[PDB]
C-alpha cells in the first residue's frame, strides 16, 4: 500500500533496512529503543498498549 | 524472472491449504486473485510509540 | 484450360475412385471447357524418397491442391509432413484427410495446410458440452503428449473463460515413463471426480492399469477419453462402461475423398472468375520464385463455404478444420462399444441407449466429493 | 570433425576465402580427424537442397552441416529441420531465411539457428519502452500465427514488472479487415505507441490505413518485430520516416565471422563430448537404400551444447532451439529513408548511444507540428528536486520527470555527458498540470553554465 | 461546451483528408448541418466508421 503510495517511496526504501519478520520483534525492537515509529493496525496496538 | 506470491498466499495457491482462518489484511491485489468474505473487523493504521 | 490435382495413395481402387470423382466435377458445371489431370502417388518404406517423389512429381504435374489420405501408415508417428513442407515453400495448400496432430494446427509451422478433420481440442469442446448436459464444474487435466497438449489446455482455457471455472488439477509430463501413480493418487486427494486424458494407445493403457491396480475406476469416478485411448491394450485394459468417442466418416475413406474432390473443385470453379491467376513454375528445375497467390487462394479456402457433401455441410474454421462434424458417443458395455450418444455441430443428442458406469447405478454420477 | 559448410546464396561469396577461414583457424586441434567441405549455391530450390545433402551425407559420411541464405526464405530452414529429423545431423542456419524465427522446434530435430526469438525481442522492445518512460501504449495485433503466445508474453512481462506500465487492452483482428469495426478499435487508442503484430504484406496496407487514418502522426510511435522488417533492400515507401524497428542483422559482423564461430561451437561441443565418451561421429551412411528404424545414434550433440564459450562470446544455446546471449539491432528510420542503426545489445543491457531521444518530427513530409517545447530549469531545493534513476527499476519514480544534464570530467576536458536524471518539486508539479491542460510535450533539460543569469558586456 | 473544432468537409468526400476531421471526432453527440442527399452519404460513410 505504501509502494503504490506514488510521493512516498522515500518510506518505502527506508524501511527495506528495518523490515522484521514477527510483530514481536518489533515490539521488542521499539521496547530496547531501537525503533521510534511503526506503522501497524490499530487494535492489535491497542492489545498491547 | 517473475513475480509470485509466497506466505500463506504461496502455499494457498499451491493447494496446501483450503482456507485461510486469518487477519487477513484485505487490499485491491490479494482481490484480483482470491476471494474474500465480509469482513468481521474493521480498523485503520497507526503509530506505536514509547 | 488445364488443371492438375495431386494425392499420395496407395490403393487402385481409391485411385479409381479419385479419378470418377474428377470425372464428375465437372458433370454440374456446364460446357466450361477445363482440363482435369490427375495425379496419384504410392509408398515408399521411409519418408525421404516419399518426400523427393512427391516433390518432384507434383512439381511436375504443377498440382493445386494434394490430398493426403493415409490411415495404414507403418510409422505409428503419423508425419506426412515433408509434402507439406515442399508445398509451403511455395505457399501451395495441401489437404490433410486422416491425421489430427496439432503440428498441423500451429500455420506457422505448416503455412499452407488445411485439414477435412478437427484436432482433439474440438473434442474438448465436445467434453464442455458434455459438462453443459450434467452439470459439471470442477475437472481434472491429465496430458501425457505435450505436442499437443498445450493446445488442448489453450482451447480448455477458452473453454473455462466464457463460465469463469478452473480445472482443479493440470498435467503435462514426458511421454513413455510410468509412475504417475503418486500424481494419480493426488487426484484421487481432490474433490472432484472428472477425469480428462489425452495420450497414446501405450500411455492410456498404462495408466489404466494404474487406475485398475489403485482400482481407480470405482463408485463415483469419471472417466473420459477420445479416440487414441480407445484401441490396442488401452481397449484391452479399458473398464466396462468408460466413455469414449468416434468419427462418423473419420476411419472411412472413399466418401471422404468425394467429398474432398466435391470441395476442391467448387473452390476452384470459384477461383477461376478472378483475375491474376497464376501457375506453379517449374521448381525442381530452377524456379526459387514462390507463387504469386498464394495467400490468396490460401483466402479463397478460408472463404470456402459448402452445404452440399456425405458428411453435410463441411465448413473451415480460423485453423482449416472442420466445423460442425457429426460425432458418436460411445460406451464400453462389458467390454463392447455400444453407441449412446450422437453429436451434431452444436448440440448432444442421446439416444434411446442406456449409460452404465463404471461404478454404480447408470444414473449420472454427482462426482463432487466436497472436502 | 567431418563437418561440410555449403553457402546458397546469390551475394557473391567465393570459396577460396572459406579455405582462408578453416586453414590457419583452429590451431589446436582435440580431434584427430578434423576435415571440412566448403560449396557454395546459386539456386535455393529443395531438389538441388537434398540433392547436395545426399552427395555431402554419403560423402564419406560427413558429421557436421552448416547452411545459410541470402533470401528470406523460411521453408528452406523447414525442410532442413525436416533432413535433421531424418538424417540425425547437427544442422545450423546462418543467415538469410536460415536462421528466421520458426514457430515451434521439435524434440526429435537437432536443428539450431543463429538469432534471437521473438520472445527475445519483445523483451528489447519493452526495455526501450521502458527506457524512455513511453509506458502509455496499446497493442495491435493481426491473425498471423505466433500472436497468441505473444500477447501472453506481453502480459506477463507487464503484470511482472515494477513499471505500473498503462496498458490498453488487447486490439486484435479478425481477417482482411473490412474497416468497419476494426477502426472502432483503433479510436479506441488515444496512447502515443502502438504495438504492432502482422507480416509484412500486412504491414504496407496497415501503414497505409494509418497514414490515411492519421495514425502517423508526431507523437504517434511504432515499433515494429524483425519478421515484418525484412531485408534492408526492399523499403516500400508506406514506411513512417522514424518508424523503430530491431533486427538482429548486425553490420558489424559479417557472414564469414559467424560461421567461424558456429565451427568453433561445433568443434568445441565435439571436443567436450570426445572426452566423455571417444566414438563420437555416428552418421547414416546415404540418402538411397534404406530400411525401417535405422541406427539412431545414442549420444548427440543436440543435448550436450547447451553451454558453450567461444574466444570470450558467450554464444550458448538454450533449451528450445534459440541462443542465450544474442545481438540485437534496434534500428530507426530516418529523414535519408535508410534503416540507419542506432542501439546495440549487450549481454544483458541495451546500448544507445543516441540514449536521448530525438524528434524526427517529419514522420511524414505533410505534418506542419510546433508541438515540443524545449525547456530548462535551475536546480533549487524547494522547486526543483533533482535525483538519481532508480538503479533497481532503471526507471524513474512516475511522479518525477526525466532530464538530462551536460556533466564534464574536469577542467582538462571540454566533453561531458548528457546523463538522465529525475524531478520532482513544486514548479515540476505546475509543468505537469500545465503539460495536461494545454495539452503539449516538451523537452526537460538542466542549465549547463550556472546560475540564473547576469549580463556581463552584452553576454547574458 | 466542451465543443470540440468544427468539422469542414471540402467536396463529394475522398475519405482521405476528410476522413481525418472525421477521426477527430472523439465526443458523444454531434450535430450535422447539411442538405438531404449529402447526409445519406455522410452516415454511411460514419456507419463505416462507427
Ligand atoms: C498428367 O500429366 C503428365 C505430364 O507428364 C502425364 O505424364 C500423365 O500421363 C497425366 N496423367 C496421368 C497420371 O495419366
Ligand atoms: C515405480 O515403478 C517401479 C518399476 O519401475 C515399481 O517398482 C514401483 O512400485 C513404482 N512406484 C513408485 C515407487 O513410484
Ligand atoms: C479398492 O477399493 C476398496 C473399497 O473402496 C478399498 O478398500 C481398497 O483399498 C481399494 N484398493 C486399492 C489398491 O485402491
Ligand atoms: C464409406 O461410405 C460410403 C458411402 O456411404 C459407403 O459406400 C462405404 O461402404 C463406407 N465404407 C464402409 C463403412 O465400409
Ligand atoms: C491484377 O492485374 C491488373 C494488371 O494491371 C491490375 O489490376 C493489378 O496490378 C493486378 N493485381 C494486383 C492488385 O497487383
Ligand atoms: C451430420 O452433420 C450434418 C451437418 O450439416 C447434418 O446435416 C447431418 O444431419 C448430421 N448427421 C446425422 C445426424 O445424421
Ligand atoms: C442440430 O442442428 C440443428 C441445426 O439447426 C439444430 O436443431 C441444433 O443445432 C442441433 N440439434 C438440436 C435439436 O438441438
Ligand atoms: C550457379 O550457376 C553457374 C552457372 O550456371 C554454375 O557454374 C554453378 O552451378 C553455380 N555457381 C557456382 C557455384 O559456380
Ligand atoms: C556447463 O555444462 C556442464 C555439462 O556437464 C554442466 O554440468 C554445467 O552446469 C555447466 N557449467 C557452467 C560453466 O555453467
Ligand atoms: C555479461 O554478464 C555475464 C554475467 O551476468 C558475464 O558472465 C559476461 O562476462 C558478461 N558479458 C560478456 C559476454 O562478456
Ligand atoms: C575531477 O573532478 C572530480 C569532482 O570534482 C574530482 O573528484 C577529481 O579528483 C577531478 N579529477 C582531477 C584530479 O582532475
Ligand atoms: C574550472 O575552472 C573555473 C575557472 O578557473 C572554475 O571557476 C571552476 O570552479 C573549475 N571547475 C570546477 C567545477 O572545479
Amino acid at each position: 500500500y505504501f509502494r503504490r503510495q506514488v510521493e512516498l517511496s522515500t518510506m518505502y526504501r527506508h524501511m527495506e533496512k528495518h523490515n522484521y519478520e514477527s510483530a514481536a520483534e518489533a515490539i521488542q525492537a521499539v521496547r530496547d529503543n531501537k525503533l521510534h515509529a511503526f506503522i501497524w493496525d490499530s487494535a492489535v496496538l491497542e492489545f498491547e498498549a | 524472472n517473475k513475480k509470485e506470491w509466497n506466505g500463506m498466499m504461496g502455499e494457498l495457491l499451491s493447494g496446501q491449504a483450503d482456507m485461510i482462518v486469518a487477519p487477513l489484511t484485505i487490499n485491491n491485489e490479494r482481490a484480483q486473485y482470491i476471494e474474500f468474505s465480509k469482513p468481521f473487523k474493521y480498523q485503520g493504521l497507526t503509530i506505536l510509540v514509547k | 484450360k488445364i488443371v492438375n490435382i495431386g494425392a499420395v495413395l496407395s490403393t487402385r481402387k481409391h485411385e479409381q475412385m479419385f479419378r470418377e470423382a474428377v470425372n464428375q466435377a465437372n458433370k454440374r458445371h456446364g460446357s466450361w471447357k477445363i482440363q482435369l489431370n490427375a495425379t496419384s502417388v504410392t509408398h515408399k518404406p521411409n519418408a525421404i524418397q516419399m518426400a523427393l517423389s512427391v516433390c518432384e512429381d507434383l512439381i511436375s504435374s504443377q498440382v493445386y491442391a494434394i490430398l493426403v489420405s493415409h490411415p495404414p501408415t507403418p510409422n505409428d508417428h503419423f508425419t506426412p509432413t515433408p509434402v507439406s513442407y515442399t508445398a509451403g515453400f511455395y505457399r501451395i495448400p495441401v489437404l490433410g484427410l486422416t491425421t489430427r496432430m496439432s503440428i498441423y494446427s500451429d500455420k506457422s509451422i505448416h503455412l499452407s495446410f488445411l485439414r477435412t478433420v478437427p484436432p482433439y481440442s474440438h473434442q474438448s469442446s465436445v467434453w464442455f458440452e458434455m459438462m453443459r448436459v450434467y452439470n459439471w464444474n470442477h475437472i481434472i487435466l491429465l496430458v501425457s503428449d505435450d505436442h499437443e497438449g498445450r493446445a488442448a489446455q489453450k482451447r480448455l482455457e477458452t473453454l473455462l473463460e466464457e463460465r469463469e471455472s478452473k480445472a482443479e488439477k493440470v498435467l503435462q509430463f514426458d511421454p513413455g515413463t510410468k509412475n504417475v501413480t503418486a500424481l494419480l493418487m493426488e487426484a484421487r486427494e481432490l474433490e472432484a471426480r472428472v477425469i480428462i486424458l489425452s495420450a497414446s494407445e501405450d500411455d492410456a493403457a498404462t495408466v489404466y492399469r494404474a487406475a485398475a491396480m489403485l482400482n481407480m475406476t470405482g463408485s463415483g469416478y469419471v472417466w473420459l477419453v477420445g479416440e487414441r485411448e480407445i484401441s490396442g491394450n488401452a481397449l484391452r485394459y479399458a473398464p466396462d462402461g468408460i466413455i469414449g468417442l468416434q468419427l462418423i466418416n473419420g476411419k472411412n475413406e472413399s466418401a471422404h475423398i468425394s467429398d474432398a474432390v466435391g470441395v476442391v473443385a467448387q473452390a476452384v470453379h470459384e477461383l477461376l472468375e478472378k483475375e491474376n491467376i497464376t501457375d506453379p513454375p517449374r521448381g525442381c528445375v530452377g524456379n526459387t520464385n514462390i507463387w504469386k497467390t498464394g495467400p490468396l487462394f490460401k483466402r479463397v479456402l478460408m472463404s470456402s463455404k459448402y452445404a452440399d457433401g456425405v458428411t453435410g455441410r463441411v465448413e473451415f474454421n480460423e485453423d482449416g478444420d472442420r466445423k460442425f462434424a457429426n460425432y458418436s458417443i460411445m460406451n464400453l458395455q462389458n467390454r463392447k462399444l455400444v453407441q449412446v450418444g450422437i453429436y451434431n455441430g452444436t448440440h448432444v443428442i442421446p439416444n434411446d441407449r442406456k449409460i452404465i458406469w463404471p461404478g454404480g447405478e447408470t444414473e449420472k454420477p454427482r462426482g463432487y466429493q466436497m472436502s | 570433425l567431418n563437418i561440410a559448410v555449403l553457402l546458397g546464396h546469390s551475394h557473391d561469396v567465393t570459396e577460396r576465402e572459406l579455405r582462408n577461414l578453416w586453414g590457419p583457424e583452429q590451431a589446436t586441434g582435440l580431434p584427430l580427424d578434423v576435415n571440412v567441405v566448403a560449396l557454395l549455391m546459386n539456386r535455393t530450390d529443395p531438389k538441388s537442397l537434398i540433392t547436395h545433402v545426399c552427395d555431402l551425407m554419403s560423402g564419406a559420411r560427413i558429421h557436421g552441416l552448416v547452411f545459410g541464405d541470402d533470401t528470406d526464405q523460411e521453408a528452406v530452414a523447414q525442410m532442413l529441420d525436416f533432413i535433421s529429423s531424418q538424417t540425425f545431423i547437427p544442422i545450423l542456419g546462418i543467415a538469410g531465411g536460415a536462421s528466421m524465427i520458426m514457430a515451434d522446434k521439435d524434440p526429435t530435430s537437432t536443428f539450431f539457428q543463429f538469432g534471437a526469438s521473438i520472445q527475445q525481442q519483445a523483451t528489447v522492445m519493452l526495455k526501450i519502452m521502458q527506457d524512455y518512460d513511453w509506458h502509455v501504449f496499446s497493442l495491435v495485433t493481426t491473425i498471423f500465427p505466433g500472436y497468441r503466445d505473444f500477447i501472453s508474453f506481453i502480459k506477463t512481462t507487464v503484470d511482472n514488472s515494477f513499471v505500473g506500465w498503462d496498458m490498453q487492452n488487447v486490439i486484435t483482428l479478425d481477417t482482411s479487415f473490412e474497416d468497419a469495426k476494426t477502426q472502432v478499435q483503433l479510436k479506441k487508442i488515444h496512447s502515443s505507441v502502438i504495438l504492432l503484430y502482422c507480416s509484412k504484406d500486412e504491414a504496407v496496407l496497415i501503414l497505409s490505413e494509418a497514414r490515411s487514418l492519421g495514425l502517423t502522426g508526431y507523437d504517434f510511435f511504432w515499433i515494429v518485430p524483425s519478421l515484418v522488417s525484412g531485408n534492408t533492400e526492399l523499403i516500400p515507401k508506406e514506411f513512417p520516416s522514424g518508424l523503430i524497428s530491431v533486427s538482429y542483422d548486425d553490420w558489424d559482423y559479417s557472414l564469414e565471422a559467424r560461421v567461424r564461430d558456429g565451427l568453433g561451437i561445433l568443434t568445441t561441443a565435439a571436443s567436450s563430448m570426445l572426452e566423455k565418451f571417444s566414438y563420437i561421429p555416428e552418421a547414416k551412411a546415404s540418402c538411397y537404400g534404406q530400411a525401417e528404424k535405422p541406427e539412431t545414434p545414442l549420444h548427440t550433440l543436440h543435448q550436450f551444447m547447451v553451454n558453450v564459450t567461444w574466444d570470450g562470446k558467450d554464444l550458448s544455446f538454450t533449451e528450445e532451439g534459440y541462443q542465450v546471449h544474442p545481438r540485437l539491432v534496434v534500428i530507426v528510420l530516418n529523414k535519408d529513408r535508410e534503416w540507419e542503426k542506432v542501439g546495440k545489445w549487450e549481454n544483458q543491457t541495451l546500448s544507445l548511444r543516441h540514449a536521448v531521444w530525438p524528434r524526427y518530427k517529419s514522420f511524414s513530409d505533410c505534418e506542419p507540428d510546433d508541438n515540443h517545447l524545449s525547456i530548462v530549469t535551475l536546480e533549487e531545493a524547494p522547486f526543483v528536486i533533482v535525483e538519481d534513476i532508480d538503479p533497481l527499476t532503471e526507471t524513474c519514480v512516475r511522479n518525477t520527470v526525466p532530464c538530462r544534464k551536460f556533466v564534464k570530467i574536469n577542467n582538462s576536458t571540454n566533453e561531458g555527458m548528457n546523463v538522465k536524471k529525475c524531478c520532482k518539486g513544486f514548479c515540476i508539479d505546475i509543468l505537469k498540470k500545465l503539460s495536461r491542460t494545454v495539452k503539449f510535450t516538451y523537452d526537460l533539460y538542466l542549465v549547463t553554465n550556472g546560475k540564473h543569469g547576469k549580463k556581463v558586456n552584452n553576454v547574458w
